[PDB]
């Protein structure tokens, strides 16, 4: 897997436009193999319009580097967050949408995201 | 669309000087990182210097760390690269980029379509 696929497992949905139950997030941390992970988003947009994100807006990643991108557009993501009745085997999470601007880290000869940093 | 504008690249004798100057035009912020990479023929692209907007983050190579000046104008798209005491090895081709981070090329998005600088002997 490289950093670019494992970027689309861990927060691509291009299949919704948005969180489509409140199971939504219990059907994909499981079915996306993060799982708990307490935290995790997925973008409700086409892999197109995520990877256009890397040659817009140049901001600070939280890690350091300069190499993140922040979307012009606002676009639809579902947060999913640990409940307070989760607990490792059976990880329960909260489905919230949300419509946000995101923020990348970009690579590659195809300068791609490798890294969701934050949505604001 | 983001154009990499780019010149100064050319011909002089070693021990000469030359200057390459790099603008990332039609940008509407501030590229973080801006830096200088080259490239000679069958041999790995390698950096040679890198610096951020507010002046600070300056990175060199250790081949042309006390013969090469990186600046840029803070807070803006340029940056420039003042080549000065230049061997017969520093002959190649030399990119600009932008938006990336120190001299990690993977992590810079934007490339200039690179001038190539030769210095004889
Ligand atoms: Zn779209
Ligand atoms: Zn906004
Ligand atoms: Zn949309
Ligand atoms: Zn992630
Ligand atoms: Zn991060
Ligand atoms: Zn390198």
């Amino acid at each position: 897997e490289t950093a670019a696929a494992k970027f689309e497992r861990q927060h691509m949905d291009s299949s919704t436009s948005a969180a489509s139950s409140s199971n939504y997030c219990n059907q994909m941390m499981k079915s996306r193999n993060l799982t708990c992970k307490p935290v995790n988003t997925f973008v409700h947009e086409s892999l197109a319009d995520v990877q256009a994100v890397c040659s817009q807006k140049n901001v600070a990643c939280k890690n350091g580097q300069t190499n993140c991108y922040q979307s012009y557009s606002t676009m639809s993501i579902t947060d999913c967050r640990e409940t307070g009745s989760s607990k490792y085997p059976n990880c329960a999470y909260k489905t919230t949408q949300a419509n946000k601007h995101i923020i990348v880290a970009c690579e590659g000869n195809p300068y791609v995201p490798v890294h969701f940093d934050a949505s604001v | 669309q983001v154009q990499m504008v780019e010149s100064g690249g050319g011909l002089v004798q070693a021990g000469g000087s030359l200057r390459l100057s790099c603008a990332a035009s039609g940008y509407a912020y501030t590229y973080i990182y801006m830096g200088w990479f080259r490239q000679a023929p069958g041999k790995e692209r390698e950096g040679v210097a890198a610096m951020d907007s507010g002046g600070g983050g300056t990175l060199y190579a250790d081949s042309v760390k006390g013969r090469m000046t990186i600046s840029r104008d803070k807070g803006k798209n340029t940056v420039y690269l003042q080549m000065d005491s230049l061997k017969p090895e520093d002959t190649a081709t030399y990119y600009c980029a932008a938006g990336g981070y120190e001299l990690r090329d993977r992590t810079y998005g934007q490339w200039g379509q690179g001038t190539q600088v030769t210095v004889s002997s």
